[PDB]
DNA sequence: TTTTCAACATATATTAGTAATACTTTTTCTGAAGATAAAATGACTCCATGG
DNA sequence: CCATGGAGTCATTTTATCTTGTGTCACTTACAGAAAAAGTATTACTAATATATGTTGAAAA
């Protein structure tokens, strides 16, 4: 929304052509970097709410749906049950089978 | 959102748009969306309609496609693979539903055969004829001068009678005739690499240039063939005069309607230029010449052929100096001075025919005062977009998008220099112009591999994508306008059937003239509209 | 939920759930991947399934 | 120049002049007034203005220092592009007679919208 | 020599009025392996002229 | 008329690349500076008060 309105309230009267097609470009590394991981720093730096702290996991996006147990494998074919319990073991042979 | 939006209905529909809102706006029902699927799938077949549409098999497609070709709404052929049978292929007729799309012009074109007989029912006469041919399609006019009265004046009834030929109105639509021309290119593209009497093994060059030769020069009578032959015109029966050749089907013939809203747009680009009275030197001037100026029907074959770093400008310069020569001699050397109002001595008054100088006319047979043609429209055509963007984007926008165009990738420092403002304008009237795509960017990277503030930008024109940012102008509101004439027909829809019926009540006196001042605007709109995007599309 | 603490509930994982497959147990599965776990009505349009 | 405004103070003025130097002096007041064929044979009247502007620029009436042919031929591409006037045979200039514009169709002026009330209209946005 | 006094004085705070200057702020404001491809490799062939 | 030279297209490698990698608990802990604006601290005045502070010094032991 703020690098859009930027540029929502640029392009009418001020900014430049220079000054515009980074900020555009911006917002197209926002955009792509919201759903998926792909670029990461080459050098472009951060925006709003960064502090500068090189911080490796900026998403929760297009890895929620991915991989490891994100949801898809694990949260979904791989739904977590109820009505269970777990204990340790031990024999009870004057029990029958079954 | 309150739907009000109106997104839905706006952005989502190019092209194929206009045309299953225009047939549903006019034929409408099941009649209309057959080629709602028709233009968006491509070519397809009978059968495979049904398996989309869901409009009860060989039944709509069937009576609705006839339905169709006696208007040749649609493009039709017919053949079959190497297996056996027949098959039956189809297509959206040429720009097709664009005769339905003007009508209104084409009832307009009565104003050029209007001479020699003014205001007159022989006026509402000729009209009632075309308004009957186009909605009716095809015509005869011994079927219809049969269903006509009898007991009248023949030849004083059929109006156009010995004017049927003139340049527009009728011609015979003959079999291949609304074959697609690009398939009928296929076709006679046989015959000549189809038939090589194994003339030599080497040099396909041979067979290649000789069959387009051949292609091209057994192509030329096709088109022609239509154009003008004296099975219409000369025939003089009995007791009579030269007549047609009313046996024949014949239907309107929309190139000399192309020419003809044309030409008055080279006037309205004229009537600038120069002054009002010379302007009217120019605006009959056409009226001998608009007849044999190919025009819209010029680009031809430049749809269908694969392009070339060569044989294309051979295809050009061809078209370029043609005309202006054989036809050149059906033109402009000595008018008659047709009519005119000036008076008096009334011949150097013609002499100023060298006052017509840039950017358009102005050349001739060494001092024969004459004016090029074939070659005209091409350095003419070019030249006739004009102010595109005036009263829209603001003044300030032509003249840096004008600037634009003298130079070319251009940036925008020297753009504040050799044009100027502070630059808190530029930014404005230039980026405010991009977004409306024209200028569009180059941009080189500097000091960096690719960066975001590393680099410079330039401006550039492309003016294909410019003079196709209007094509818009179809889908803008020739698609709302139209339905604005639909959408509000819904609120005397119940009210319409009675009142047409009926030839009352306060209500009904008082939203008639409110629906139909608001209709006459509708149609006034579309006929705006219509008149700037008659350049575009062709030319 | 994970673990206990925070409360209970157990995990059948995509290498565990095809045992049940092996057997073909259907009402057993679709009794556990979907009424035990999380059961949910949801209202969908026909018409543009949405 | 100097890069801020007041530069169309001077360019409305030389503007009235390049007119003038066109055909005759304005003549709007009937139907046709203008050129009554620009004199006789208006072929045989070839004109620029270019150098000439010097000249008259010599006029002043304003606070300002003289300006070269350089920069004057600059001041006439700006009515290039706003198509006031037209650019000829290099230094040749004319006027696109566009005077008029002072003062089915095409011409933006003497036009005014209805902008009220009824929802059918056309913009230049809303498709976009 | 030292200690207590004293004593002298001078800030310290209020409320003003100026008036003027100087001085900080603030607020804009911008300059791990195995598919996929890309390109260099090379053979094929159309097509050039000439003895 | 035909062998030649030159190029144009078209298989074919080999380089540059990216997605994965057994399962479950149970805790765990956007650059910086520039300019404009706002406002203020002295900068004198009495004028009462009553500590602090310094010094010093004078006065006394
Ligand atoms: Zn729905």
């Amino acid at each position: 929304v703020w690098t859009s309105s930027l540029i929502k309230a640029g392009l009418d009267k001020g900014i430049s052509i220079n000054n515009m097609m980074e900020h555009w470009d911006y917002l197209q590394l926002t955009v792509a970097m919201y759903i998926n991981s792909d670029s990461v720093n080459p050098a472009m730096l951060p925006g709003s709410s960064n502090g500068g702290g090189k911080v490796k996991p900026i998403r929760g996006f297009c890895q929620r749906l991915k991989g490891k147990q994100g949801r898809f494998r694990g949260n979904l074919s791989g739904k977590r049950v109820d009505f269970s319990g777990r204990t340790v073991i031990s024999p009870d042979p004057n029990l029958s089978i079954d | 959102v309150m739907t009000i939006s109106s997104l839905e209905q706006r952005t989502l529909n190019p092209d194929l748009f206009l045309y299953k809102e225009l047939v549903k706006a006019h034929l409408g029902e099941r009649a209309a969306s057959v080629i709602g699927m028709l233009v968006a799938l491509g070519r397809l077949s009978v059968r495979e309609l049904v398996e989309k549409i869901d409009g009860m098999d060989v039944d709509s497609v069937k009576t609705t496609l006839v339905s169709l070709t006696q208007l040749r709404c649609v493009k039709y052929l017919q053949e079959t693979a190497i297996s056996g049978k027949k098959t039956t292929y189809y297509y959206y007729n040429e720009e097709g539903i664009h005769i339905l799309l003007y009508s209104g012009l084409i009832i307009d074109e009565i104003i050029t055969q209007m001479r020699v007989n003014d205001e007159e029912e022989h006026k509402q006469l000729v009209a009632e004829i075309v308004q009957n041919v186009i909605s009716l399609g095809s015509l005869t006019v011994e079927d219809y001068l049969s269903s006509v009265t009898s007991d009248s004046m023949k030849y004083t009834i059929s109006s156009l009678f010995v004017q049927l030929c003139e340049m527009g109105y009728l011609i015979q639509i003959s079999k291949l005739h609304y074959t697609p021309i690009e398939d009928l290119w296929q076709f006679l593209y046989e015959k000549h690499y189809k038939n090589i009497p194994r003339n030599s093994p080497l040099s396909d060059l041979k067979k290649r240039s000789q069959a387009k030769m051949n292609a091209k020069t057994d192509f030329a009578k096709i088109i022609n063939k239509p154009n003008e032959l004296s099975q219409i015109l000369t025939v003089d029966p009995k007791t009579s005069l030269r007549i047609v050749k009313p046996t024949v089907s014949l239907t309107i013939n929309l190139d000399r309607f192309m020419k003809g809203r044309r030409s008055k747009q080279l006037i309205n680009l004229a009537k600038t230029r120069v002054g009002s009275v010379t302007a009217q030197v120019y605006k009959i001037a056409l009226r001998l010449t608009e007849q044999k100026s190919p025009k819209i029907r010029d680009p031809l074959t430049q749809t269908g052929l694969l392009q070339d770093l060569e044989e294309a400008k051979s295809f050009q310069d061809e078209a370029e100096l043609v005309e202006e020569k054989t036809p050149g001699l059906t033109f402009n050397a000595i008018d008659l001075a047709r009519h005119l109002p000036s008076a008096s001595l009334i011949n150097s008054h013609l002499k100023i025919l060298a006052s017509s100088n840039f950017p358009f006319l102005n050349e001739t047979k060494p001092g024969v005062y004459y004016v090029p043609y074939s070659k005209l429209m091409p350095v003419l055509k070019s030249s006739v977009y004009e102010y595109v963007i005036a009263s829209t984007l603001g003044p300030s926008a032509m003249r840096l998008s004008r600037c634009i165009r003298d130079n070319k990738l251009v940036s925008e420092k020297i753009i504040n220099s050799t044009a100027l403002m502070k630059e808190k304008d530029i930014r404005s009237t230039l980026a405010s112009l991009i977004r409306y795509n024209s200028v569009e960017i180059q941009e080189v990277p500097r000091t960096a591999d690719r960066s975001a503030s590393r680099a410079v930008f330039l401006f550039r024109c492309k003016e294909t994508h410019s003079y196709n940012f209007m094509r818009q102008n179809l889908e803008w509101n020739m698609a709302n306008l139209l339905f604005k004439k639909e959408k509000l027909k819904q609120e005397n829809s119940t009210l319409l059937k009675k009142a047409n019926r009926d030839d009352l009540l306060p209500s009904e006196l008082n939203q008639l003239k409110m629906v139909n001042e608001r209709e006459l605007n509708v149609f006034a709109r579309l006929s705006r509209l219509l008149s700037l995007w008659e350049v575009f599309q062709m030319a | 939920t994970e673990g206990r603490s925070r409360d209970g509930g157990l995990r059948l994982g995509e290498m565990e759930r095809d045992c049940v497959i092996a057997y073909g147990a259907s009402q057993l599965l679709l009794e556990r991947l979907m009424i035990s776990s999380d059961a949910f009505e949801v209202d969908v349009c026909d018409k543009c399934g949405l | 120049e100097l890069d801020i405004e007041f530069i169309n103070s001077l360019l409305t003025i030389v503007w009235r002049f390049i007119s003038e130097n066109t055909f005759p002096n304005g003549f709007k007041n009937f139907e046709n007034g203008p050129k009554k064929n620009v004199f006789y044979a208006p072929n045989v009247k070839n004109y620029s203005t270019t150098q000439e502007i010097l000249e008259f620029i010599t006029a002043a009436q304003v606070a300002n220092v003289e300006l070269t042919p350089s920069n004057i031929r600059s001041l006439c591409e700006v009515l290039v592009y706003d198509d006031k006037l037209e650019k000829v045979t290099h230094d040749c200039y004319r006027v696109t007679l566009e005077s008029i514009l002072q003062m089915s169709i095409f011409n933006y002026f003497k036009m005014f919208p209805a902008s009220k009330h009824d929802k059918e209209v056309v913009y230049f946005d809303e498709w976009t």
